[PDB]
C-alpha cells in the first residue's frame, strides 16, 4: 500500500639486483629519473657471454619502485626486500598450477 | 515479457596511503519477485561510526533501520560505543529504541563479546597466505535493561519470567524464539551453530518514573570458518584505522515487481596488505555470500552488471580474476563475461573468490 | 608447466631472509618464495621439495651473512655452501653498494 | 527438447456462508523426477465429513496408493479429530499400510498441544498479517498395532531390545525416523525435532494375538517457517466443515516427465485479512521450501496460468502481480510476472502473492 | 519466447567399460570441462587424487589401500599419502592399521593408526528386503573407534597437543565444539544438507608416549557417524569395499583443476564394484551413491548452464541391454551409447543434486 522513496539509475624498500641473474638490459635505467642515476652498469668481460650486469646506489635510490612496479625484468635479477624481510622477484607471479592435460574420449580431441 | 534481468552498477573509491578508507556506490535492481511472505518490503539502514576516543580506543556506532512492510513501520534505532579491550574479548555500552508501530520500547546494554579461535597454529599462518576458514567461538554476555513501561510490555516480561521459571529445555527453544522463520536454516546454511542460551539473570529495579526489567544472559555463537564473524573479527573492527566519521546509507525496496537496492557509503578496511607488497581489496564474507544465495537460488535471471574500482593514482591493479574489460587509467571496470558469470555465482549462493591485487 | 608460477624459475625459487644467529642458532631460517605472500621455516619436509628438485632455496648477499660459517663453512669460491652437507647448494651474489 | 512447465491452475470460490473452494490443477514437466527410484506413480483420496461439528470431531479418510520401482503400497487411515481446546488437539483412529505383501494395522490416540512460544497483542495489533509465528508442538501418540507376522513380531522384538540398550536410542530414532532428504527437509523447513520420549513400550492382549502398545511424545518445531504451527487454526476449520470435503490428487513420474492432477474440494480458502477485504489464504511456507529443495534441480521454462472465480458480486481489489484478463466473474492470471512468481515458488521462493477481493 | 538466458556450457563424457562374467569390474573413463565458476574461496585448486588398491593375501584379508594427493589451492601445495590394510572382520565390522603423512606448505606430519568400525542399520527386516527390490535409502550408523599415533618431531605438533590436552580437560563442551572444528569449511552445511549426524565424539584419554623414534602423541577417540539414510558409508556398507572382488590391482588417478573460469575434470579409473547382480538374472550398475550428489547440488546449483553430455557403456559380449531409462541413443552390436535428450536432462539433473535413477539392467 505505502512505501518509501527510492532513487535507483541503475535500469534502462632497499631494492637490489642479482647479478648472477642480471643479464644487463638495462631497462631499470630508462625506469630511473636521470636526476638519480642509481641504476649503473658494471662491465665483466666480454658483451656477447653476459659481460656487464646492473647495479643499484643505495644512497642514492631513494624509494622510487619505478623499476619494480614496471615490472619490465625479463630475468628476475630485480628484488625488492621488504621491513619484514620477503623478497619479491615480480609483483604478482601466476599461482603455480597442478598441469594435467584433458582429452575427451568420443570427441574429435582424444 | 518473460525475461528476467538483474541491472547494477558498483563503484569502489579507495584512496591513497596505507589506509583504505573506500567509498562503495551499489545499485541494483531485478523484476524477480522477493522471497518474502510479506509484501512490499522496504527498508532504510544508516550506519554511522565516529571515533569517540582514539586514545581510549572507543567507537561510536549508530544504525537506524527505518521498514515498511504490509504498511507497517519499523524502526530499530540503536547508539553504541565499541570498545576493543583485547583481540579476543571486546566490550560494548549502548542505548536503542524499537519503535513498531503505535509500540516502542528502549533499551540499554552492556555486553562482552569473546571470540577464541579453536587452532592457533603459526603452521597455517606460515603456510597459507590468505586465511579464510578459520574455526572459532564467540561467547556473548549481554545484560539489557528495558523500562517496562508498556501494559503489554510488563506482560512480556511476566510471561517470560514464568516461562524461564517453568521449563528447563527453554535454552534450546529459545534459538528457534530467536532465530524466526528462515534463519533457523540459515545459520545450517551458513555453518553457524548456536548453544543454548545461559540466563545468568533475571530481575526487575524500579526507576522513579517506570519499573526497568534487567536481563543478563550468554550464548556461544560457533563458526565453522564460513562464519565472518568468528574468521574476520580482525578485519571486523577496524578501530586503528578510524579517524574520521564514516556511514553507509542502504536502501532495499521490493515490491512483487521487482527489488531496488542503493548502498552508499565510506568506511575504512575495504582494502589490506595480503603479503608479497600488493594491497587485497577485502575478501568476500561468506555468511552474506551463502544466506544471499538462500533466496537467489529461487529464480532464474540474465546478468547485467558493472564494478568500477576508482583506484587512487600511482596504483595500479596486478591482478584481477575475472580480468578487467576495461579501464580508465584509474578506474578499472568490469562489466559482463566472467564477471557477469561470478555475479551470477555469488547471487546464487557461490563463495568464489575475486582476488582484486593493487599496489604501488 | 613453465607458464604456471614465475616463468623465469625451473624450480621454486626460495630466497632466504636474513633470520640468523642470534638465539640458540635460530632454527627457524625464513625461507620466502618469490611470490611471496607466505613466510616458511625449514622444515624436513621443505628439505625433501629441495632434495626433490621441485624447490630450490638461494642466499643472498646484501644482509646480515646467514649463518655463513654455522651451516657450512666450505669458501672455495665463497658460495659452496650446502644444508645437509652434500646439498649442491647455490648462493645468489650481490656486491650492490660496494662495487662503483 | 527443452525443460518447459505447463500448468493449468484453476480456483472457485464460496463467499459469504462459505469460505469453501474448488480447486483443479493440471501440471506437466518434462525434468526427471529426484526420486531414487525412478517410476512412481501415486494417488491421494483426502475425505472429511463432518461427523458432528458440535462435538468436534470430524472423520478424516486418507488413502495413498503408490507404486514405486513397480512395488505398490497403499496407506490408509481414519480419523476423528476434534479440537479439545485452541491449543491441544485429540485424535482417535484406525489405518494400515500394505506395502508391497506385508500390510500392518494401526489403532493411533494422539494429542497434539500446539503451543506458541509468546503470544502478544503489540504483535497482533500492527504488522496484522502473521505468517512467521513461531511455536512448539507437543505431540503425544499410543499406537496399538497387532502383532501377526513373524517378521513383524521380530520386529518388535528388536525394537524392546533396542530399548533396552542404547541409552542414546531416543536420539538417533531421529535418523531412523526420516528415511532419506527428509532428515535435511527438517532444517530447510526451520523445524527441529528434540529427541523422543518413549512413555511405553509393551504387548497386550487382543482378538488379534498381542497388540503392540507404543505410547511416545515428541516436541515439532519452532522457527516459524513451518506452518503446522503458524496457521494451528487455519489448518483445521472444523467449525467451518459442514459437507464432506475431498482432495484427489495424483502424480505419475517417470524419467521423462511427472504430470500431477488435482482436484479439492475443501473450506477454509477464504480468509478477510481486513475489514471488508476477503483474502486467498496465505501459501504455506514448509510446501514451498520443501518441494524447492526438488525443484532447484533443473532449470525450465513456465508455462502458468490461475483462474479465480469468485463469489458472485465480488471483484479483486489489490492483487501481487496484477490479473492478465477479466471476464465477468473470472480473472486469469497469466503472462510475465505471474510466471515469474510461479518460476519463483518452483524452487523454494515464499515470495507472496496477495488477492484481495470484496463484495 | 525462452527463459533463462545467459547461460554457461558443460563438456562431459563418460565411459563404463564393464567386464563379463560373473567378475564385476569396471573402468570407467571420465571427462569434464565446465565453464561456470568454482565455489572455491581460495580459487585457483588443481587437485591430483592417485587411489591405488592392490589385494593382500586373503588368508585374512586386508586389501591394501594407498591414497595419494596433491592439491595445489592458492599456490599453497599440501599432499595425504595413506597406505592402509583394511579388512572386513565380520558383515558389520571393518578393522584397519595404516600409515599416512600429511604435509602443507613446509609443515609435514606422519600418523600411524588403527580403526575399528562397527556398522549397523537401525533395522533389518525380512519384509522390506522381500517386497522391495533394490533398497537405496537405509537408516543405519556407523561406530569409529580411532587410536592415532602421531610423532612430534616439529614444535607445531608439540604446541597443538598442548594445547589438545588443555582444552580436552578444561571443557566438556569440547566433544560437541570439536564437531565444529571438524568441518573446515562448508562441511558442516553439507552435514544437515546431506541427511549425515554426527554424534560428539567420546574421548577414550589421549595420551603422550616417549619414542625412540621422537615422542609420540597417541589419541584414542569413537564417534559415532548416524546416516538418514541418503549415506553411501552406511546404506551401503555391503558394497564399497570389494572384500572378494580384489582379485587384481585396482587404481584411480583422479584431478581436477580449478580457477576463476572453469573447471577441469579428469577420471581414470578401475573398480571392482562398478556391476550389482539383480534378480532374476539381471545384472546393473551400481545405484549412485546418493552423497555425492547431494553434497555436489551445494556447488551445482549457483549457475545456470546446458550440459553436453555423452556416456558409452562398452557391455561384454555376452550381455545384452536393458530397461535403459533414459533409453540409449546409439546402439552398436555390443556397446551403448547415451546422450542428449533425457540423459542430458538427468546430467542438467544431478549436477545441480538430484537424486535421481538412471537404471541400466544388463543381463545375458
Ligand atoms: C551477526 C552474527 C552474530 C553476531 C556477531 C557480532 C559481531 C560481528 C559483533 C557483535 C557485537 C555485539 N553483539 Mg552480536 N552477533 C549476533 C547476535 C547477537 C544478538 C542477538 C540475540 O541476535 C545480540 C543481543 C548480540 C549482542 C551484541 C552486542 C553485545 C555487541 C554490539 C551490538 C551493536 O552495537 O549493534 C549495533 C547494530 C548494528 C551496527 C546493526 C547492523 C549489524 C551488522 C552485522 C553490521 C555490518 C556492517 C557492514 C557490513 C559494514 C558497515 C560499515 C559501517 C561504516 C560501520 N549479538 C549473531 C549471532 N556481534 C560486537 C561486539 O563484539 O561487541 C563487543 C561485534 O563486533
Ligand atoms: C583438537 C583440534 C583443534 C582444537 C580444538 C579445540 C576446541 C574444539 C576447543 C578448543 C579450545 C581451546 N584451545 Mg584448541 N584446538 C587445536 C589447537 C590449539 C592451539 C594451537 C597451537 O593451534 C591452541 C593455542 C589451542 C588452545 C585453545 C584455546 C584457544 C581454547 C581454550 C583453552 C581451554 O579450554 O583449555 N588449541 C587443534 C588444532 N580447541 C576450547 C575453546 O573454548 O575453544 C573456543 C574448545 O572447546
Ligand atoms: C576444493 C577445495 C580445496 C581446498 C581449499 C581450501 C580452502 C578454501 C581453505 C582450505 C583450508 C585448509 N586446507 Mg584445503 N583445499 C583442498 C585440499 C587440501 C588438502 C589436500 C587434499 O591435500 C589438504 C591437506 C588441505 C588442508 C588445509 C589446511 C592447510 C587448511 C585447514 C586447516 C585446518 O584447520 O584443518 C583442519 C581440518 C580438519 C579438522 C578436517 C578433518 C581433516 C581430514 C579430512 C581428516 C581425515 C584424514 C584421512 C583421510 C583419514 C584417515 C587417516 C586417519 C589418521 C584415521 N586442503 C582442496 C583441493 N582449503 C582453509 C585455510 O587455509 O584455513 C586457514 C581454507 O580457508
Ligand atoms: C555491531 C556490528 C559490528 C560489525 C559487524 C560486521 C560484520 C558481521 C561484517 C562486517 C564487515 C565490515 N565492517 Mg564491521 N562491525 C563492527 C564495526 C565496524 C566499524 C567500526 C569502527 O565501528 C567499521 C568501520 C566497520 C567496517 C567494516 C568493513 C571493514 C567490512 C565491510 C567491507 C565492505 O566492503 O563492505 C561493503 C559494504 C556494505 C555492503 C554495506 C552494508 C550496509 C548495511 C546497512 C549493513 C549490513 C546489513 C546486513 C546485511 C543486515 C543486518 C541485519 C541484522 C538483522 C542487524 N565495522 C561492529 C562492532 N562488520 C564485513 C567484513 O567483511 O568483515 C571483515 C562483515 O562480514
Ligand atoms: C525442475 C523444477 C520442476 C519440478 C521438479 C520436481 C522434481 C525433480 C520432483 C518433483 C516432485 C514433485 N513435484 Mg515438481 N517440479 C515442477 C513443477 C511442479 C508443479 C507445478 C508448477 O504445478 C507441481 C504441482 C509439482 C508437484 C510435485 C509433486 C507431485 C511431487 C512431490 C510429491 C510430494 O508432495 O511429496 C511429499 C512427500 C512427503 C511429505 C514425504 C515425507 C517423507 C518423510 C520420511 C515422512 C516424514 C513425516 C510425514 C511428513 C508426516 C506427515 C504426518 C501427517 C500430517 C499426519 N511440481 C517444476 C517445474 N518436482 C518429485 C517427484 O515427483 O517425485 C517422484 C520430484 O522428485
Ligand atoms: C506435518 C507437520 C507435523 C505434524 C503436524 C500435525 C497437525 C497440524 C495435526 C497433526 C495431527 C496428528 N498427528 Mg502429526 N505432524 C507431523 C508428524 C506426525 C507423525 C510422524 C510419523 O512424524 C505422527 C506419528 C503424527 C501423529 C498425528 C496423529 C496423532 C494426528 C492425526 C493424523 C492423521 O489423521 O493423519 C491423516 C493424514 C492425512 C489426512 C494426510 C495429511 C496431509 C496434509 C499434511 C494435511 C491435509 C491438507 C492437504 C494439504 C489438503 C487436503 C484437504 C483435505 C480436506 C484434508 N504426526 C509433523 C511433525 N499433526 C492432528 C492432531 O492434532 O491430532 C490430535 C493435527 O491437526
Ligand atoms: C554451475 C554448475 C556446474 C559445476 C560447478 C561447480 C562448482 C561451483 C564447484 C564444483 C566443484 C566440483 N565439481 Mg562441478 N559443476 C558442474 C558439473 C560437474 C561435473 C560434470 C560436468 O559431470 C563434474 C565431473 C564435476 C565435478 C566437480 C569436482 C571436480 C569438484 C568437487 C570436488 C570434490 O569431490 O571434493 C570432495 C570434497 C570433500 C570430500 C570434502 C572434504 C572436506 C570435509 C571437511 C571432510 C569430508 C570427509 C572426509 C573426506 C572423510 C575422510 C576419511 C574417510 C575415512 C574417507 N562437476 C555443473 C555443470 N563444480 C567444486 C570444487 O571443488 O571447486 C573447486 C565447486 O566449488
Ligand atoms: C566419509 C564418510 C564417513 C566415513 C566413513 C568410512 C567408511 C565407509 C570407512 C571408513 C574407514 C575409516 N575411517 Mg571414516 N568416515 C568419516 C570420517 C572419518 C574421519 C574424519 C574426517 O575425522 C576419520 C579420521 C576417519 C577414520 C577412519 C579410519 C579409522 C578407517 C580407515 C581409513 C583409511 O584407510 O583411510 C584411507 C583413506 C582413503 C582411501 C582416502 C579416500 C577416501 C574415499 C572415500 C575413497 C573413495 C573410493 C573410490 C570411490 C573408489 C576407489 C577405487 C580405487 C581403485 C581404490 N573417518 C565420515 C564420517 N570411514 C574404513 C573402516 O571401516 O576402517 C576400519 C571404512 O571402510
Ligand atoms: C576409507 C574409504 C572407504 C570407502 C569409501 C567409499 C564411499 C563412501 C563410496 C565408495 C565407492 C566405491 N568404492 Mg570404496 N571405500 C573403501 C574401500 C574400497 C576399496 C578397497 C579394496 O580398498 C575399493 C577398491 C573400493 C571401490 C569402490 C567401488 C565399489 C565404489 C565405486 C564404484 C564406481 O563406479 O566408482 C566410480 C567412481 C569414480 C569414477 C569417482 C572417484 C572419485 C574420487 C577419486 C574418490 C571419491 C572421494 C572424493 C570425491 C575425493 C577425495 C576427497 C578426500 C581427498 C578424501 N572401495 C574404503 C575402506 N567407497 C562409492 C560407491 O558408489 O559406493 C557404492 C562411494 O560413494
Ligand atoms: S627506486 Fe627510484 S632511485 Fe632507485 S633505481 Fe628505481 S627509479 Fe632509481
Ligand atoms: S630489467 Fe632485469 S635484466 Fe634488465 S637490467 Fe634490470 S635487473 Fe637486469
Amino acid at each position: 500500500p505505502v512505501e518509501n522513496k527510492n532513487q535507483a539509475p541503475a535500469p534502462g624498500k632497499h631494492y637490489f639486483i642479482i647479478e648472477n641473474l642480471c643479464v644487463g638490459c638495462g631497462l631499470c635505467l630508462d625506469k630511473c629519473p636521470p636526476k638519480v642515476n642509481a641504476i649503473g652498469y658494471k662491465f665483466y668481460g666480454d658483451v656477447q657471454e653476459g659481460g656487464f650486469r646492473c647495479y643499484i646506489d643505495q644512497a642514492a635510490c631513494i624509494s622510487c619502485s619505478a623499476c619494480f612496479s614496471g615490472d619490465e625484468c625479463p630475468s628476475g635479477a630485480l628484488i625488492e626486500v621488504l621491513p619484514d624481510g620477503e623478497v619479491l622477484d615480480f609483483s604478482y607471479t601466476p599461482p603455480e598450477r597442478l598441469d594435467f592435460d584433458l582429452r575427451f574420449l568420443h570427441r574429435f580431441h582424444r | 515479457n518473460d525475461v528476467t534481468t538483474a541491472h547494477s552498477d558498483y563503484e569502489i573509491v579507495l584512496e591513497g596511503g596505507s589506509s583504505s578508507w573506500g567509498k562503495v556506490k551499489a545499485r541494483a535492481k531485478v523484476n524477480a519477485p522477493p522471497a518474502s511472505p510479506l509484501l512490499p518490503a522496504d527498508c532504510d539502514v544508516k550506519l554511522n561510526v565516529k571515533p569517540l576516543d582514539p586514545a581510549k580506543g572507543f567507537v561510536r556506532i549508530s544504525a537506524v533501520f527505518e521498514s515498511i512492510v504490509d504498511s507497517t513501520k519499523n524502526k530499530l534505532t540503536i547508539e553504541a560505543d565499541i570498545a576493543n579491550e583485547t583481540k579476543e574479548r571486546r566490550i560494548s555500552v549502548g542505548e536503542g529504541m524499537v519503535s513498531v508501530g503505535d509500540f516502542s520500547h528502549t533499551f540499554s546494554f552492556e555486553g562482552s563479546v569473546v571470540n577464541l579461535f579453536y587452532y592457533r597454529s603459526d603452521a597455517v599462518r606460515r603456510n597459507v597466505p590468505n586465511p579464510i576458514y578459520m574455526q572459532g567461538r564467540q561467547f556473548h554476555d549481554i545484560l539489557m535493561k528495558v523500562p517496562l513501561d508498556n501494559n503489554d510490555l510488563i506482560d512480556t516480561w511476566e510471561g517470560t519470567v514464568k516461562a524461564i521459571g517453568s521449563t528447563g529445555a527453554f535454552n534450546d527453544w529459545i534459538r528457534d524464539f530467536w532465530f524466526i522463520g528462515p534463519a533457523f536454516t540459515a545459520l545450517n546454511e551458513g555453518g553457524q551453530r548456536i548453544s543454548r542460551i545461559e540466563v545468568n539473570g533475571l530481575n526487575t529495579e524500579s526507576g522513579p518514573k517506570g519499573p526497568v526489567g534487567v536481563s543478563r544472559w550468554r550464548f556461544s555463537h560457533g563458526g565453522s570458518g564460513m562464519v565472518d564473524s568468528i574468521s574476520r573479527w580482525a578485519e571486523l573492527f577496524p578501530s586503528d584505522k578510524l579517524n574520521r566519521p564514516a556511514q553507509v546509507e542502504a536502501g532495499f525496496r521490493s515490491d512483487s515487481q521487482g527489488i531496488e537496492v542503493k548502498v552508499d557509503g565510506e568506511f575504512p578496511g575495504v582494502s589490506v596488505d595480503a603479503g608479497g607488497g600488493l594491497r587485497r581489496i577485502l575478501n568476500h564474507p561468506l555468511i552474506p555470500l551463502v544466506h544471499h544465495g538462500m533466496v537467489g537460488k529461487f529464480n532464474n535471471f540474465n546478468v547485467d552488471a558493472q564494478l568500477k574500482v576508482v583506484l587512487p593514482k600511482g596504483y595500479k591493479i596486478r591482478y584481477a580474476a575475472p580480468q578487467y574489460r576495461s579501464q580508465n587509467l584509474e578506474e578499472y571496470r568490469w562489466s559482463g563475461g566472467a564477471y557477469a558469470r561470478w555475479v551470477e555465482h555469488v547471487c546464487k549462493g557461490g563463495v568464489g573468490q575475486f582476488e582484486i591485487l593493487y599496489a604501488q | 608447466g613453465p607458464w604456471s608460477g614465475n616463468a623465469v624459475h625451473k624450480a621454486e625459487k626460495y630466497f632466504i631472509t636474513s633470520a640468523k644467529r642470534d638465539r640458540d642458532g635460530k632454527l627457524q631460517i625464513e625461507l620466502v618464495p618469490a611470490s611471496g605472500r607466505r613466510k616458511l621455516s625449514p622444515t624436513p619436509e621443505m628439505i625433501r621439495r629441495l632434495i626433490d628438485g621441485e624447490i630450490e632455496i638461494y642466499i643472498l648477499t646484501t644482509q646480515p651473512d646467514i649463518a655463513i660459517d654455522m651451516n657450512k663453512e666450505i669458501i672455495d669460491m665463497e658460495n659452496r655452501y650446502v644444508i645437509d652437507f652434500d646439498k649442491r647448494g647455490v648462493k645468489w651474489t650481490m656486491r650492490e653498494i660496494p662495487v662503483f
